């Protein structure tokens, strides 16, 4: 329930939770594929695939290490787990690897093995995960020609024209120290981790500030990707949400809640307290949607995600579900409001609080890296607690009512209609 | 219902077209584009094409038939002018 952190020379972050069986170690770094160019696209990706690569990976085994890393939009992790004993013998393997070894693993054959390994990898995600794949497309037209546009896994033709010194110039730019965190998580006390860590001196590359951009931004538009040998049609319709560190950042996780996650299949969600799920029973809608309140340093995307083999009525549930979303700013009630706030509580703590601690080390480190803090699990509920019906209003007038949106769909979507069409329903005529 | 006959266009989800795949669309909402004032000075000269090439078509039988309205008519006047009333006498019955 402690949210530790300390700077020195290096910003050290940990939080400890003795019933732990396990310790995670890691450096997070404030840089990810919000970071990279068109062009170098997939460079991060890259980076983590060698950290976790054959060699690298049998050196951590032998002693007894687990490897684990993540690329995201904003930051990039690598991670490295053990046994709360062990947690000395995981800085070793941290730094033999980001300052020894920052030679060794960029062999011309390892490099070679690794970049086969990543194109069958981010091309199997392209023919075959529909959902992610809509959902990376997503931000891609939603944020275009501008650094969230830029998918995590990199694209195809960035990524076969990369080459060892991209990624060195990458390592030189980002991994610096003051774009970096330490942090760990497990049961591991925060003075026996800085201890270890102020103990072996050495900056290496301090002082040294990572390179500039432009700022995100929304632009409404869409990306159709239509392919009707798919037995099904995946989209995701989203409006500009809110950045990490957001007044109303809470605001809208509540009202994603209202509209919550379905599936068509499991008979318990089938009776959720959702108003929409009345129209879309009727005739089988969709097979299931879900909505999310994807939140950013710059900028994020409110909307949801759905997926149908009810090809010739998509319009129904593209209309049902913006009708419901029009109710958040004239009618949205009490008990709906406070459905969510439960139901908001129960998926925040079962995210904080699971019995992984790498899970833990990249929300901590995710959130330290952006306000220089952690808001403990107890605070969020407090602002949960605190939202009335009043805010959810002023909040959708402001982000849902008569706004711009963006759109992406793959498979069997002729019945999509066109973006006017789905434009006009984010209001209501009104005398 | 009652069994309706086959015909070349379906609806929305089953149109009646070819299956579609590789060809992907890109739109940007009417909202966040310029304001109508932009069809000038990029859109002026590249105008005006679609005649340019159709033209003739119009033209020329405009052209012959105008001519052979005219021709009749001047010839008609002459019929029934002084000058005229000679050659009115042997074209006429």
């Amino acid at each position: 329930a402690e949210v530790t952190q300390l700077s020195n020379g290096i910003v050290v972050a940990t939080e400890h939770n003795p019933s732990a069986h396990t310790a995670s170690v890691g450096v997070v770094f404030g840089s990810g594929a919000a970071n990279e160019n068109p062009y170098n696209n997939g460079v991060s990706n890259l980076w983590k695939n060698i950290f976790l690569s054959k060699e690298n990976s049998a050196v951590a085994a032998k002693e007894g290490l687990a490897l684990s890393s993540n690329i995201s939009r904003d930051f990039q992790s690598y991670i490295v787990s053990s046994l709360p004993g062990s947690t000395d013998k995981s800085l070793d393997f941290l730094n033999q690897s980001f300052i020894q070894q920052k030679a060794n693993l960029l062999s011309s054959s390892n490099f070679e093995a690794t970049k086969k390994s990543v194109l069958k990898q981010v091309q199997d995600f392209e023919d075959n995960d529909h959902p992610n794949r809509v959902l990376e497309h997503l931000h891609s037209t939603a944020f275009q020609n501008t650094p969230l546009s830029l998918p995590t896994r990199g694209t195809l033709e960035s990524l076969e024209n990369l080459v060892v010194a991209d990624l060195e110039s990458f390592a030189n730019n980002h991994f610096l120290n003051s774009n970096a965190v330490v942090v760990g998580t497990g049961n591991i006390k925060h003075e026996d981790l800085v201890n270890s860590i102020e103990s072996k001196n050495l900056s290496l590359q301090t002082g040294t500030k990572p390179v500039l951009k432009k700022k995100a931004a929304f632009l409404g538009s869409e990306v159709r990707l239509r392919d009707d040998t798919l037995p099904k049609a995946w989209i995701s319709l989203a409006v500009e949400g809110e950045p990490v560190n957001s007044p109303n950042y809470f605001v809208a996780k509540l009202a994603a809640q209202i509209f919550g996650s379905y599936n068509a299949f499991e008979p318990a969600s089938r009776l959720q307290g959702i108003k929409l799920l009345d129209n879309i029973q009727e005739y089988q809608l969709c097979d299931n949607f879900n909505h999310f309140s994807l939140s950013y340093k710059d900028s994020g995307l409110w909307g949801f995600s759905t997926a149908t083999r009810n090809v010739t009525m998509i319009d129904d549930l593209i209309h049902f579900t913006l009708k419901q979303w029009n109710r958040l700013t004239i009618s949205v009630t009490d008990t709906e409001v406070e459905r969510a706030k439960s139901l908001l509580k129960l998926q925040l703590g079962q995210l904080y609080e699971s019995g992984n601690p790498v899970n833990d080390a990249n929300l901590l480190g995710a959130e330290v890296l952006i306000k220089g803090s952690k808001l403990s699990l107890g605070e969020a509920f407090k602002k949960i607690d605190a939202i009335t019906v009043k805010d959810v209003k002023a909040w959708a007038g402001k982000r849902l009512w008569d706004q711009d949106i963006a759109i992406a769909g793959t498979g069997q979507i002729e019945g999509l209609l066109d973006y006017m069409r789905i434009r006009s329903d984010m209001s209501m005529m009104r005398w | 219902g009652p069994p309706s006959g086959k015909t070349y266009m379906g609806w929305w989800g089953h149109m009646g077209g070819p299956k579609q795949k590789g060809i992907t669309s890109y739109a940007v909402s009417p909202y966040a584009q310029k304001p109508l004032q932009g069809i000038f000075h990029n859109a002026v000269f590249n105008s005006f094409r679609r005649f340019k090439s159709q033209f003739l078509y119009v033209l020329i039988p405009a052209g012959i038939y105008w001519y052979w309205w005219k021709n009749g008519n001047e010839y008609n006047e002459f019929l029934y002018s002084k000058a005229g009333r000679e050659e009115l006498e042997r074209v006429n019955v």
